[PDB]
C-alpha cells in the first residue's frame, strides 16, 4: 500500500509539473513580447529626450 | 519534466535581463526628456 | 529470488538517485523564478509619472537485508516525491502570478512608448 | 474594405523616390516609404484576412522593405516576422526563410542577437523539416547556441547544440558531434547521462574505440549517476563488442538496450554504420 | 472636479466639424476632435472615480470616436479597451462586446495581431459565459487560436473544440483536436480521449479506433494510461451495442478519474444515439 | 564596415571637453560626450562581431566612461564590458566593470553576486566573494527576496566556513535556518542547515554549541529529528566528547556509504580530526 500511495503521489506531482511546463510556455513567450515592447519603449524614449532637447533649444 | 522546466527558466533569464535593462534606460531617456521640456517651457514664457 | 530481488534494488537506487535530481531541479528553478519574479514595474511607474508631466508641458508648450535496503529507498524516495511537488505547485503559481505582472508591465510599456511619441509629435509641432 | 490590390498599386506609386529636379523642392524621401509601407500593412492585412497567406506575405515583404528603405530598421525586421510567419502557415517555406534571414539580419545588426538566435533556430527547423537543407540547419543551429552562450542562457545553447550535435552526427561528421557533445558535458556538469552515451556512440560511428573507453570511464569517474546507468553498461558492452568485432554481439546488446529502453532513430543510424564499418572491416 | 456631462457637452461642441465657408479658414479638424476625445476621457475618469461604470465606458467610446475621426487609431483602440474593461467591470456585457470588437479592428488594421488575437479570446470567453452565444465564442476562439498559430493558439483551440463538441460539431471538434495533437506532439492524453469519444459521439467507431491506435503507438504515455483503456472500453461497449456496459466503464472511470461536463455531455448523447439504435432495430 | 579603430579616435577627438574662451561660445558638452559614446559603441560592436571581446570591452568601458562624463546608460555599458569581458577571458576588467555598474545602480546585488562568483572561480580572491554574498544577500533581505538572500548566504556561509571563519559562518547558518523555517519548500535545505551549523561549531571546538543546535533541530523541525544528518551529528559530536577520532572516521564512512559527503564536509571534518591531533600533542 505505500508503494501504490507512492505511485500516486508521482503521478499527481507530474501532473501539476506538465501544468507548470504548459504555463512557463506562456511565460517565455510573453517575455519574448515584454522584450520587443520594452525595446520599442527604450527606442521611443530616446526619441523624446532628443526631441525635447530640440525644442528647448528652439526656445532659447 | 522538471528538467526542461529549468531549461525554459534559463532561457527566461535573458529575456528578464534585457527588460530590465530597456525599461531602465527608456525610464532614463523619459527624465531627461521632461527636464528639456521644462528648461523649454521656462524660456518660452 | 534473489535475481528479481537485485534488480528491485538497482530500481529503487536509481529511482531514489533520479528524484534527488529532480529535487536538485526543481530547487534551482524556484530560485531563478524568484530572482525573475524581483527583477520584474517600478520603471514603468515613475515614467507613467513623468509622462504626465511630459504631457503638461507640451500642452504649455504648444499653447506659447535486501528488502530491508528496498524499504528505506522507498522512505527516501516518497520523502523526495512529497517536497518536490510542494516545489513544483509554488513553482506553478509564481508561473502564474509572474504572468499577470508580465501582462500588466506590457500594457504600461507599450502605454508609456505612445505617450512618449505623442510628446515627441507635439513638440515638433511646437 | 478596401481592395488590397489598389493599395497596393498606391503604396508602389508612392514609393518611388523622388529624382531630378524634383529632389531639390521634395522633402525627405522617408516619409513616402513610411506612408508605402502603411498602405501595404493594410492591403495584407485584407489578404491574411482572406486567408490568402502568400500573398500578405509578400506586402509583408514589401512593406519591409519600404520600411528598410525609411530608414525604420526595427519595424522592417516586424514586418519581415510577419512575412515569414505567414508564409509558414500558407506552406511557402522558402519566402519563410528568406523572411527569417532579413530579419535576422535587422536584428543582429541591431544588437538583438537574441531575436536573431530565436529566429535562426526557427530557421534551422524550417529547414530541417521542411526543405531538408540539413547542412544550413546545422549552421543555424550551431550559431544560435553560440549567440545563446554568448547572451549566458546554458539551456538554449544546450539544446541548440544537441541539434547542431544530432543533425553533425547523422551527417557524417562524428568527430564534430562528439566535440559538440563534450561541450554539453561540460555546460551541463552539476542529458548529461544520455550525452556520454551519445558521444561515446560516436566515437564509437569514426572507429575510435580508444576514445570511447575514455568517455566512458570520464563519465563513469565524474558523474556517479552515469556510472550505474543502463547507459553506461549499454556504452560498454559496445565498445567491448567493437573491440572484439563481434557485430552478432553488437546486435544482441542493442536488442537487449531496446527492450528495456526504447532506441531512437539517431541512434539506430549511428549503430547501423557501426555495423557497416564491421563490414568493411570484415571486407 | 469638473462636472462630467459639462465636460461631455464641451467635447460635443468642439466636436462638430467645420461646414461650408468655415471650413476655408478653419485648420484641419483633427485638433479639435483631439481635445473633444481629451474632454471625454477627463469626464470619463470622473465617472470611473465615482463608480459610475457604464457612463464612462460611454465617454471612453465617444472619445474612441473622436480619436478614429482624428485619425489616431491606436489612441482610439487604447480607449475601446478601456471601454470594454469598465463594461465589463459595470456589468454591461453588450457594451464590452462592442468596444472589443472596435478595439479588435483597430488592433487588426494596424499589424497588431497579437492584441487582436488577445482581445478576441477575452470577447469569446464574454460570448460564452456572460451573453451564452456559443457560436460567435466558436468563431472567436477559432480566429484567436489561428492569429495564435504554440501554447496560446493550443488553449484557443482547446476551447473551441470544447464549444463545437458541446454544439453538437463532434466531426470538427475532432478535427481540432487532432490539430492540438499534432501541434503538441514531441493535454494529449487527454486529447486522444476527447478526440475518440467527439468520434464516438458521431458513431464513427472505427475512428474511435484508430484514434485510439495512433495515440497508442505515437505516445508510449498514453498507452499505459488510464484514459486509452477507458476509451477502448467505450469502443468496446458501443460495437456490442451494450449502454449498460458503457455506463458501467464510465462509472469505474469517474470512481479514479472524475468526469467533466463536456465528457458528461458527450457520453449522455452517445447513449442517447445507442437508443435511437435500439429505435432502428424496431 | 567602418573601422573600429577611426571611429574610437573620432570619439576621442570629439570627447575633449571644451575649454578656456571656446567655453563661453559652445553649448554643454553632454552632447560631446554622447556623440563619442556611440561612436565608441559602435566601434566596440563591430570589435564584439569580430570576436575580439577585449576590445569591445575596453570601448564599451570608454563609452561608459564618456555617458558618465554626460550625465547619463554608463552602467549598462559597464554591465556589456563585463559580459565581454567575461566571455573573453580577462577576469579582472570584467570584476572592475561589475563594480563600476554596481556603485551606478546602487542589480546592484545581482552582479554583486555576479561579481562574487567571478571573484571565487576565477581569481580567487575568497574575502571579496565572501563581502560580495554577504553584501549582495543582505540587500536581497532588503527587497525581502528571502530566497536569493539564503543562496547569497548559503554561499557566503561556506566559504567563511573553508576560510577558518567557523563562528560567523555558523551565525550565518542560524540565519539561514530562522529564515527557512516553516516554509515547505526549503525544509531540506533545513535539514542540512543544522547539520552544516553544528559542523562549524564543531570545527571551533564547540562540541556543546553543536550539541544546543542538534537539540534544537531535533525539536524544532520533526524532519530533521529523523532524518540522517541528525544521527551523524549526534555521531560527531559523542566522538568529539569521547576524544575517538577513528570512531569520527567510521562515522564519516557510514556517512558517505548512504549519502555522499562534499569538499565542503571533508575540509570540515578535516579541520575536527587534526583538531584532535592537536589535542593529542596537547
Amino acid at each position: 500500500s505505500r508503494t501504490a500511495e507512492l505511485q500516486a503521489e508521482i503521478d499527481d506531482t507530474v501532473g501539476i509539473m506538465r501544468d507548470n511546463i504548459n504555463k512557463v510556455a506562456e511565460r517565455g513567450e510573453r517575455l519574448t513580447s515584454i522584450e520587443d515592447k520594452a525595446d520599442n519603449l527604450a527606442v521611443s524614449a530616446q526619441g523624446f529626450k532628443r526631441g525635447a532637447n530640440r525644442v528647448r533649444k528652439a526656445m532659447w | 519534466l522538471f528538467n526542461d522546466m529549468e531549461e525554459l527558466v534559463i532561457e527566461q533569464q535573458e529575456n528578464v535581463d534585457v527588460i530590465d535593462k530597456n525599461v531602465e534606460d527608456a525610464q532614463l531617456d523619459v527624465e531627461q526628456g521632461v527636464g528639456h521640456t521644462d528648461k523649454a517651457v521656462k524660456s518660452a514664457r | 529470488i534473489k535475481f528479481t530481488k537485485q534488480s528491485s534494488v538497482a530500481s529503487t537506487r536509481n529511482t531514489l538517485k533520479m528524484a534527488q535530481d529532480a529535487e536538485r531541479a526543481g530547487m534551482n528553478t524556484l530560485g531563478m523564478l524568484g530572482h525573475q519574479s524581483e527583477q520584474l514595474e517600478g520603471n514603468l511607474d515613475l515614467m507613467k509619472v513623468q509622462n504626465k508631466v511630459a504631457d503638461e508641458k507640451v500642452a504649455e508648450l504648444k499653447k506659447l537485508e535486501m528488502e530491508l535496503e528496498i524499504d528505506r529507498n522507498l522512505d527516501q524516495i516518497q520523502q523526495v516525491s512529497n517536497r518536490l511537488k510542494k516545489m513544483a505547485l509554488t513553482t506553478g503559481k509564481e508561473l502564474d502570478s509572474q504572468q499577470k505582472r508580465l501582462n500588466n508591465i506590457e500594457e504600461s510599456t507599450d502605454d508609456l512608448d505612445i505617450n512618449l511619441h505623442m510628446n515627441t509629435n507635439r513638440l515638433a509641432g511646437i | 474594405m478596401s481592395d488590397p490590390v489598389e493599395l497596393l498599386k498606391r503604396a508602389e506609386k508612392k514609393g518611388v523616390p523622388s529624382s531630378g529636379f524634383m529632389k531639390l523642392f521634395s522633402g525627405s524621401d522617408s516619409y513616402k516609404f513610411e506612408e508605402a509601407a502603411d498602405l501595404c500593412v493594410q492591403a495584407a492585412t485584407i489578404y491574411r484576412l482572406r486567408k490568402e497567406l502568400n500573398l500578405a506575405g509578400d506586402s509583408f515583404l514589401k512593406a519591409a522593405d519600404y520600411q528598410k528603405k525609411a530608414g525604420n530598421e526595427d519595424e522592417a525586421g516586424n514586418t519581415y516576422v510577419e512575412a515569414y510567419k505567414c508564409f509558414k502557415s500558407g506552406g511557402n517555406s522558402v519566402n519563410a526563410v528568406d523572411s527569417l534571414e532579413n530579419a535576422i539580419q535587422i536584428f543582429t545588426h541591431r544588437g538583438q542577437f537574441r531575436r536573431g538566435a530565436n529566429f535562426k533556430f526557427e530557421l534551422g527547423e524550417i529547414l530541417e523539416n521542411d526543405l531538408h537543407d540539413y547542412a544550413k540547419a546545422i549552421d543555424c543551429y550551431e550559431l544560435a547556441g553560440e549567440w545563446y552562450a554568448q547572451d549566458q542562457s546554458v539551456a538554449l545553447s544546450n539544446k541548440c547544440f544537441i541539434k547542431c550535435a544530432d543533425l553533425k552526427a547523422l551527417d557524417g561528421q562524428y568527430i564534430e558531434a562528439s566535440d559538440i557533445y563534450s561541450k554539453l558535458i561540460k555546460s551541463s556538469m552539476g542529458s548529461l547521462k544520455d550525452y556520454f552515451l551519445k558521444k561515446g556512440l560516436c566515437q564509437l560511428a569514426a572507429t575510435d574505440a580508444v576514445a570511447a573507453a575514455r568517455t566512458l570511464q570520464e563519465g563513469q569517474s565524474e558523474d556517479p549517476n552515469f556510472a550505474d546507468s543502463r547507459e553506461s553498461n549499454f556504452l560498454k558492452s559496445l565498445i567491448d563488442a567493437v573491440n572484439e568485432g563481434d557485430s552478432e554481439q553488437l546486435s544482441e546488446h542493442c536488442k537487449e538496450f531496446d527492450n528495456f529502453m526504447r532506441l531512437d532513430k539517431w541512434k539506430i543510424t549511428i549503430l547501423n554504420k557501426i555495423k557497416e564499418s564491421i563490414q568493411q572491416q570484415e571486407d
